[PDB]
């Protein structure tokens, strides 16, 4: 049969300081035992001082990051360029993920 | 009376007055022409320069359908754009099923049936444009003109808009003086002249000339705009003929 | 009526809705027959649902 | 007086939009004629190209509906082409569903039923056209069936349509009163076309060049139209006797 | 586009008249005369073949239509409206009855269905009533021979004999004098021809008259043998010659 | 076992009269010969409900088509309408039919498989007994058969099915469709399997069965007075 | 007269009155100016208050990082059309990774407006838009009319007394087109242009609304003490 | 076993006459060569029902095409087959060879495998029996052969395909498509078995 | 698991000289467990009798459905439906659930009120018609009923004789089926009288 | 008659201009904004002394941070209040915060011109 999921490997790490935060990831993209790329970024600037990574199936991670980036754009449009707070971004992403509850995004998300 | 208040109503004459009113919108528009040459077709249009603030060569009027069909129209410009959008859907669906690019006669009837459909119901308004279109297919060159009623025929030459009577007279001379036929390069020069001659009906404001052509020899049977040196050569020829 | 109207097979006024309910009609006969058939169906829907 | 705008009854029990649609039929000022031979059905129509800028080859009111069925239209070209496309579609769909070529009289009935609906439903207007369907049917032989904006249709031994239809009708009536047969007793379709053109010349009192006429012929298993040069050969034969 | 006429085009006027139904009945009045007579052993329906042109082949236009093997229909009014009603009537006999019960509907129930289609064109959005009155003759095992009239309103009535269209008022008076409950089918055909002659102007022969009967079963018209219970249609259209034979004994 | 055999001036179809649920004989005198139209008949094999339903639906639509066109129905029409219906349902309507008939075009013999496929032949057979029937047809069929010869060949091919096939049995039903004639339906043309007299009458003496209760059943409507 | 009941009806001279009435709503609207050089494109808008207690109605709407418009007429209709542009700009970015060309944004507004002029039951849009943008062929200014007509211009103005600003720009054409790599001077020319459309009232701190887009300048709106510099 | 070969004067379509359910021959005189237009024919392999259903729709589509736009190209016929086969790939088991004669393009052959892909080829083979003659056909095919040469090439080719394939058998049907018109050829077992 | 043998039960119909007989058992069960011995499987719409075996929810549903349809028939036709016509209505109604069928084995019995001709018919779950001259069987003991009927039956039996034959056919067939019995009813049907008898039988 | 979405020759929507007349007939409502808060006041205008005035609800809560006063055909306001409350709560569900007063107002005003045939 056709399997809609894949594993592109990689690892992401988020640490929160007193007045700073870091989001890190390896730049390696794999399938099975082959290397797809040694430098394909997995951590993105999404605007409003928010960095996001969706790690797992690369297709689902790319799609989710796009939808959140789009989500930030429409927040500005509909709310007079209000800065999106990290707690608001987190709640928005929950609704993005839960939308595909019965066909999930096979990713682990850190912002 | 009241027969002219609703579209699709027959008058005691057997006329659709709403369609005849649409023709008035067309007669109000700028002059547009088409010339059928030895191995293709030429299209030309009059663009009125309302103000100095208009960016020259930017507000393009002639529209391509697929890659082989040119379309120009006089009247409500938006109504023309709507018709070309439908033409592009029809040409896309034809090519999708039958592979070959839509023949010109086949494309003519697709616009024809769509425009005619906007005369069957009073829920819609007839098209406020006459459309001159054509190009090269497997059976050679074809020039068509389509009216708000859905009426269309093939033409040796075609004209519509405010300067149509002037244009038609100049086209009729070319048909008589060239029975063997006209070359594509000659038809570009002649197209320029006819628009300049037909500008006497819109002489208040100065204008900008815009020409396009599809020729088997000159453009490989694709629709292209006349630009740079060849456009200036046609403007020079036109300017020489009015003086 | 007319002398050439077949009366014994004729019905324009009195209609059976079920074994317990009948209607007398006054107005457009055609319009009545549309409503009579609807009523006949409701009566049989009720009987099917409740067995009464 | 909105009973004259849409297809509802007038107090006289008339549909005025249908009557006005019949008037649109003559807007083109073109006359058509249809006759039957032993083996063929011929249809001739006047061809008028008033503009020198027109491509005369594209100016036609005769349509090849299927391989067997031809249709000449009396009315404006938009409505003619609307009816042509629909008949072409209906003929193709019939063959697919029922596995044999749609008969001429059955297509006539179908297009007449579609016409009837436009006379009963308000949102749709009648088409301002009279459709004359011709074929050599495999069961009924040479066949002429004609439709109008009322949704009426009937078969014909011969028929005529357009401004001067009554003049052509009486001319044909008089011929069939002599011969006492329902057709032209002639072997070749060439001579049946010569009869059709001759009796139109006599009825309209006008002479025709090769570019003035438009001819459609139905034989067993094909309907075709003649070229200018095919008509010229027909005109030469008429003049030489 | 879309049909934006979702409202009734037939409404009540302050006087309680439905205009469009009255105007439809006016269209029927202008129509050519048709009649029906019921005998003890059959029913006859008849009308004039008013040929629009002599070049026209009047045989190709059928005014008297088979609806089922045992039910025939004739009309007065708008021909196109009749032709589409015959198509819908033939289809509803199958969809609403024969495909359920495995037999053709009795006369009164097929009439009831035709009546319903006509009532709906009297109330439904963006349509005018049908401009015809139908006479429907039929036989069925339990009701025997019957004759019904259906009007643009959708109303229907059973008749011993009646007439509709141009000369109906005169025709109905003629039928009232001649009709008794002891008529044989041949007697009813003779009376039908006598009555119809009064409303016809021009030629009166088998080629200008359209006549059909509901009578005995015709095994010769069934098209197959072997099943005893299938004895063939009771509807028969009389030929040109068969009409002319009975015009000599007229 | 259903067969169709083309002949000089027509076509003949025949069938056996047995319907089976598992190994049990449900009906000893089934009718597998169906009237689509007066001169168009077909024989059905497969799901008994499916073949009856599909012939009745197409027979109905063919009758409406005939009335609409004013023409006698054609076999190619019934054929086309049957195959497009069966194809739609992707073989889930298990109707396997041999469609024969005479029309103004001439005599025709087709077969239709439940997935929506059709084929043309001078002789055809279908069902569990088709191989027994086809064996006889392939042995005795020639070009230019007479009517008498074609009936003989058709019934012999069914007999082969009755005798050698467990799914076929009882009697032979035939239908002859000759050009310019009425189709003759010969129900129980042969009766090769008639049960013999039993050894004993199993008629019981009256009062043999123990009855708890008796009562009159009211089948009449509510009475007057 | 008898032919203005709905948008589906042509007049005997081939005019669409419902469209012409929609065009009138724009003329009643407050003035807005548009002008561009080769490097930058500027919108200047005079905002209108209800009374002294009330705010000044916002005129300029951002459509993307590289595109936005100013409105004159029915504000709700500008909201519907600007939302549609936002979506079309957004579709181009997501599907094709391509910033929507200003010319193609015009073509899309035109076709959306047209459908409302040929169908029963609907009405024309009652607003006029000045679209500025910087794309792959440089700075652009468009004028939208709810007839469907969209025009590319060096400069223009719409709303009440717009003719004053339009004449000034027609004189200054050769000057302001050459203002390359100087945003402040191009805005000065825009503020001097809209000034030709003022009567009685003058440009105050909560009255004036300016927007700019250019080579290395995202579409940004200036209101309040941010435009005090240009008064 | 079905093949289409383009030669000097046009194209020839060849096929065997066998239809099977498992190992039982349902029909031994099958016509697998079917007309979608006067000079556009197809070769049907795979499901009998699927190919018949598709062929019927294409004949309908080309009859309607002809009504409106005149005689369709072989390329156009191939495109309509592809469209039906590609868009309904999940529910169809059909392998079709499309062969036609134009006067402009002369003989043309298009093959449509299961996927619904299209391949224009000088000649094509398909069906279960085709696998056994890949080696033979590749070695013996020349371009611009005569009519007699091309009939021999197909007769010899399908002769081998029938010999080795249980699913192929019966008579060899052929259809010649040239300017001259449409010719039907039949070759019986006694003829082609002794080759 | 098999819907047509969850609840169990049987019906048998026979023809005689100017009469018909239809009979059924009274058991309803959940497989092995017997729930009710009052579950009659024979219903009548005028003078037309219908027996239904199979899934009991469908037996009840189809009874309610055919009562509904025959009531509307009688109001429109102005006469009781006949056996031949009802047979076609059962068939029609079953085949419209072709791909989601009622799990039932219906049996029609009755005398045509006009012709006086005795009539019986049987159906499969999708509505195929078996129109036998002699007898029809249905249910979990159909094999047993086919055996009993095929040996016991002779044509043109008088009503009081036909009663004994059909009674002995049902009783002896039911006693060889685990999911049949718990009482039995027999209807003897003449042109204008119908007698209903409950049979004494083993209750295991 | 004439379209519901019809423009007047002055370029104003007839039905909108007419609704503004209905609002002029409504009971008075006043709002004053300060740096210490925003006050909302209404005239109740009971039609009779038997009408229990406390049941007259022309000041309505949308969320904890947004109040609303109405004037005109007050029955028409019920579905607008319903939409406003739904918008305020829905935004809090999607973003875990209080919605801006301007955004809530903009949401209510998007219903306004959703009328036609
Ligand atoms: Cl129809
Ligand atoms: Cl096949
Ligand atoms: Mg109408
Ligand atoms: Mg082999």
């Amino acid at each position: 049969q056709f399997n809609p999921y894949g594993d592109n490997g990689g690892t992401i790490l988020g640490i929160a300081g007193e007045d700073f935060a870091v989001l890190a990831g390896d730049t390696r993209n794999i399938t099975d035992y082959s290397i797809n790329s040694r430098y394909e970024p997995k951590v993105f600037d999404c605007g409003d001082n928010i960095v996001m990574s969706a790690n797992g199936f690369a297709a689902d991670g790319d799609a989710l990051v796009k939808r959140f980036k789009n989500s930030v754009k429409w927040y500005h449009f509909d709310h007079n360029d209000k800065k999106l707070s990290i707690n608001s971004a987190a709640r928005n992403i929950q609704h993005l993920l839960y939308g595909k509850r019965f066909f999930p995004y096979y990713v682990h998300t850190i912002i | 009376t009241g027969y002219d208040l609703s579209n699709s109503v027959f008058s005691p004459d057997g006329r659709n007055f709403q369609v005849e009113y649409a023709v008035k919108a067309v007669e109000n528009g700028t002059t547009s022409i088409g010339i059928k040459c030895n191995d293709g077709v030429v299209f030309a249009v009059e663009k009125l320069i309302t103000s100095k603030l208009l960016v020259p060569q930017k507000n393009v009027k002639i529209q391509v359908v697929d890659r082989h069909i040119g379309c120009v129209y006089s009247g409500l410009i938006p109504d023309g754009r709507h018709l070309v959008n439908r033409g592009r859907e029809e040409a896309a669906s034809f090519k999708k099923l039958y592979k070959t690019p839509i023949p010109i006669p086949a494309f003519a009837d697709r616009l024809g049936q769509y425009v005619q459909a906007h005369t069957l119901y009073n829920s819609v308004r007839p098209f406020g444009v006459s459309t001159i279109f054509g190009g090269v297919d497997k059976n050679g060159a074809h020039l068509y003109m389509l009216e708000p009623s859905g009426s269309y025929w093939g033409y040796k030459g075609a004209a519509t808009g405010k300067g149509r009577q002037s244009a038609k007279a100049e086209l009729e001379k070319l048909v008589d003086h060239h029975p063997e036929g006209l070359s594509a390069r000659e038809a570009v020069k002649q197209a320029a002249k006819i628009i300049y001659l037909a500008h006497e009906d819109n002489k208040e404001k100065d204008f900008e000339l815009e020409i396009s052509w599809c020729s088997l020899s000159e453009t490989n049977g694709l629709h292209k705009f006349v630009k740079g040196d060849l456009l200036q050569e046609a403007i020079d020829f036109a300017q020489k003929e009015i003086n | 009526t007319s002398t050439l109207l077949e009366q014994d097979t004729s019905t324009e006024k009195l209609y059976k809705l079920n074994d317990k309910i009948a209607v007398a009609v006054a107005g457009l006969t055609a319009d009545a027959e549309i409503l009579i058939n609807t009523a006949r169906i409701h009566a049989q829907n009720y009987l099917k649902t409740y067995n009464e | 007086g909105y009973d004259r705008h849409i297809t509802i009854f007038s107090p006289e029990g008339r549909l005025y939009q249908v009557e006005y649609a019949f008037k649109a039929t003559n807007q083109t000022n073109i006359n058509s004629l249809a006759v039957r031979g032993k083996d063929c059905t011929v249809v001739i129509s006047q061809k008028k190209v008033p503009d020198k800028l027109l491509d005369p080859t594209t100016v036609s009111y005769i349509f090849c509906i299927s391989r067997t069925i031809g249709m000449v239209v009396n009315g404006p070209i938009p409505d003619a082409r609307n009816a042509a496309l629909r008949a072409k579609a209906e003929a193709a769909e019939f063959r697919y569903k029922y596995g044999y070529d749609m008969p001429c009289d059955v297509l006539a009935k179908r297009m007449a039923n579609l016409s009837q609906i436009y006379t009963q439903r308000a949102y749709m207007r009648p088409l301002g056209v009279i459709l004359t369907f011709v074929s050599v049917d495999e069961e009924l032989g040479p066949s002429i069936y004609k439709t109008d904006p009322a949704g009426y249709y009937v078969g014909y031994k011969a028929t005529a349509t357009g401004p001067k239809q009554q003049e052509i009708t009486t001319n044909l009536e008089n011929h069939f009163k002599k011969s006492k047969i329902d057709h032209i007793n002639e072997e070749s379709w060439e001579k049946v076309v010569e009869f059709a053109i001759t009796h139109m010349i006599d009825a309209l009192g006008t002479e025709f060049s090769k570019n003035d006429l438009e001819v459609g012929v139905a034989t067993k298993d094909k309907f075709f139209t003649l070229s200018a040069e095919n008509i010229e050969e027909r005109l030469v034969a008429i003049a030489e006797q | 586009m879309t049909d934006r006429y979702s409202f009734s085009l037939t409404t009540f006027s302050p006087s309680g008249k439905l205009g469009q139904i009255d105007y439809a009945l006016t269209a029927v009045k202008q129509g050519v005369t048709s009649l029906g007579i019921k005998a003890t052993n059959g029913v006859v329906i008849a009308t004039e073949k008013k040929s629009s042109s002599p070049l026209a082949m009047s045989e190709t236009l059928s005014k008297v239509s088979l609806l089922t093997p045992d039910i025939g229909a004739v009309y007065s009014g708008m021909g196109p409206d009749y032709r589409v009603l015959v198509d819908k009537s033939r289809k509803v006999a199958h969809t609403s009855y024969k495909r359920i019960y495995g037999e053709y509907p009795p006369t009164k129930l097929l009439v009831s269905e035709v009546a319903k289609i006509m009532q709906e064109a009297t109330q439904s959005g963006g349509v005018r009533p049908f401009g015809v009155s139908l006479l429907i003759a039929g036989h069925d095992e339990f009701n025997g021979f019957s004759l019904y009239q259906v009007d643009p309103s959708g109303s229907y009535f059973p008749w011993k004999a009646t007439a509709i269209g141009k000369g109906s008022v005169a025709a109905k008076t003629f039928l009232e004098k001649r009709w008794n409950d002891e008529l044989e089918l041949e007697d009813a055909i003779h009376i039908a021809l006598l009555t119809l002659k009064e409303s016809v102007e021009g030629e009166f022969n088998g080629d200008t008259i359209e006549l059909a009967i509901i009578g005995d079963e015709n095994p010769d018209l069934l098209g197959y043998t072997g099943i005893p219970t299938d004895k063939g249609p009771r509807f028969r259209k009389l030929t040109s010659q068969e009409i002319n034979d009975r015009l000599e004994a007229l | 076992t259903i067969v169709g055999v083309k002949f000089n001036n027509g076509v003949v179809i025949a069938a056996d009269t047995r319907s089976t649920q598992g190994p049990i004989v449900a009906d000893k005198n089934c009718a597998k010969l169906h009237r689509i139209s007066p001169k168009i008949w077909c024989a059905g094999a497969g799901t008994a409900a499916d073949t009856e339903a599909v012939t009745q639906l197409i027979g109905s639509n063919i009758e409406l088509h005939s009335l609409y066109t004013s023409r006698e129905p054609r076999v190619v029409s019934a054929l086309q309408m049957l195959k497009q219906h069966l194809f739609k349902y992707q073989g889930h309507i298990g109707a396997y039919l041999i469609v024969a008939g005479v029309d103004p075009t001439g005599s025709h013999l087709f077969s239709i498989h439940a997935h929506g496929s059709t084929d043309v032949g001078y002789y055809l057979s279908l069902g569990s007994g088709s191989l027994a029937a086809m064996a006889v047809l392939e042995s005795h069929w020639k070009q230019d058969l007479t009517k008498e010869e074609a009936i003989k060949l058709a019934s012999d091919a069914i007999q082969a099915g009755i005798w050698n096939d467990l799914g076929s049995g009882s009697n032979v039903d035939v239908c002859v469709m000759e050009i310019g004639k009425d189709a003759e339906y010969l129900r129980n043309y042969l009766t090769p399997n008639v049960r013999e007299e039993k050894q004993k009458s199993y008629k019981f003496p009256r009062g043999t069965t123990a009855v708890l209760k008796e009562s009159i059943v009211n089948i009449c409507d509510i009475q007057e007075e | 007269n008898n032919y203005d009941g709905d948008t589906v009806t042509f007049s005997p001279t081939g005019r669409l009155f419902q469209v012409e009435y929609a065009l009138e709503a724009i003329k009643q609207g407050s003035v807005t100016v548009g002008l561009r050089s080769n490097t930058h494109a500027v919108l200047v808008a005079l905002k209108r208050n209800a009374d002294e207690l009330s705010s000044y109605q916002k005129k300029i709407i951002k459509c993307d990082e590289h595109m936005g418009l100013s409105l004159a007429g029915l504000a709700p209709d500008a909201r519907v059309l600007s939302n549609y542009l936002r979506q079309q700009c957004n579709y181009s970015s997501l599907v094709f990774n391509r910033k929507l060309a200003v010319e193609r944004a015009g073509h899309l507004l035109c076709d959306k407006a047209q459908k409302n002029t040929q169908s029963y039951g609907g009405r024309p849009y009652g607003v006029g838009l000045l679209i500025i943008g910087y794309d792959k062929s440089g700075a652009h200014l468009l004028e939208f009319q709810p007839s469907g007509n969209v025009t590319e211009l060096y400069g223009t103005a719409i709303g009440a007394r717009s003719q004053g600003a339009k004449t000034y720009l027609e004189r200054t054409l050769d000057t302001f087109i050459k203002i390359d790599g100087n945003p402040d001077e191009l805005i000065k020319a825009g503020v001097e242009a809209i000034s030709q459309s003022l009567r009685d009232e003058s440009l105050t701190v909560d009255n004036l609304s300016i927007a700019i887009v250019g080579k290395d300048t995202p579409f940004t709106i200036y209101d309040g003490e941010a435009v005090a510099k240009y008064i | 076993s079905i093949m289409a070969v383009t030669f000097k004067d046009g194209v020839i379509l060849g096929a065997d006459s066998r239809t099977t359910t498992g190992a039982y021959i349902a029909n031994r005189v099958t016509d697998k060569l079917t007309r979608v237009h006067d000079k556009i024919w197809c070769c049907r392999s795979g499901s009998a029902a699927d190919t018949q259903a598709i062929a019927d729709i294409v004949q309908y589509h080309l009859e309607l095409y002809t009504s409106q736009y005149g005689t369709p190209s072989t390329e156009t016929a191939a495109s309509v087959f592809k469209e039906l086969c590609y868009e309904n790939k999940d529910n169809l088991t059909a392998g079709i060879i499309v062969a036609g004669y134009d006067d402009k393009n002369k003989g043309e052959v298009y093959t449509i495998p299961l996927g619904g892909s299209v391949h224009k080829l000088p000649y094509a083979i398909a069906g279960s029996g085709s696998t056994f003659i890949y080696g033979y056909c590749d070695k013996n095919f020349r371009e611009n052969m005569s009519k007699e040469e091309t009939v021999d090439f197909i007769k010899h080719s399908l002769s081998q395909a029938i010999k080795w394939d249980g699913s192929s058998g019966g008579v060899i049907r052929m259809v010649v498509l040239t300017a001259a018109g449409v010719e039907r050829l039949i070759f019986y077992p006694d003829e082609y078995e002794q080759l | 698991s098999d819907p047509s043998s969850i609840n169990g039960g049987i019906v048998v119909a026979m023809t005689g000289k100017d009469c018909v007989a239809i009979a059924c058992d009274l058991r309803l069960g959940s497989q092995s467990l017997g729930v009710s011995n009052k579950f009659e499987k024979i219903f009548h719409y005028g003078h037309v009798f219908l027996g239904i075996t199979g899934l009991a929810t469908d037996v009840t549903t189809l009874n309610e459905m055919f009562r509904y349809k025959t009531n509307l028939y009688k109001l429109k036709e102005e006469r009781a439906i006949e056996p031949e016509t009802f047979t076609q209505l059962v068939s029609s109604s079953l085949y419209e659930r072709r791909f989601g069928p009622y799990f039932v084995g219906p049996v029609v019995a009755g005398i045509n009120s006009k012709s006086g001709k005795p009539f019986i018919a049987g159906f499969d779950l999708i509505g195929c018609i078996d129109e036998a001259k002699d007898f029809i069987v249905s249910g979990t003991a159909s094999d047993q009923l086919f055996g009993m009927c095929e040996s016991l039956y002779e044509p043109n039996l008088e009503p009081e004789d036909l009663f004994e034959t059909i009674s002995q056919a049902l009783l002896n067939a039911a006693d060889r089926d685990a999911l049949s019995g718990w009482g039995a009813v027999v209807y003897i049907i003449k042109k204008d009288e119908v007698v209903k008898r409950y049979l004494k039988m083993r209750q295991d | 008659d004439r379209g519901v979405s019809t423009f007047s020759p002055e370029g104003r929507l007839f039905q909108v201009e007419y609704s503004l007349e209905a609002i002029k007939l409504g009971s008075t409502a006043i709002g004053i904004a300060t740096k210490e808060g925003v006050v909302l006041g209404v005239e109740k205008r009971a039609t009779s002394p038997l009408l229990e005035s406390d049941s007259i609800e022309k000041i309505v809560e949308i969320d904890r941070h947004i109040g609303c006063a109405m004037s005109g055909l007050t029955a028409d306001a019920r579905s607008m209040i319903e939409h406003a409350r739904t918008a305020a709560v829905t935004h809090n569900l999607y973003y875990d915060e209080d919605i801006n007063v301007e955004s809530l107002t903009q949401s209510v005003c998007d219903l306004a011109l959703r009328f036609g045939e």
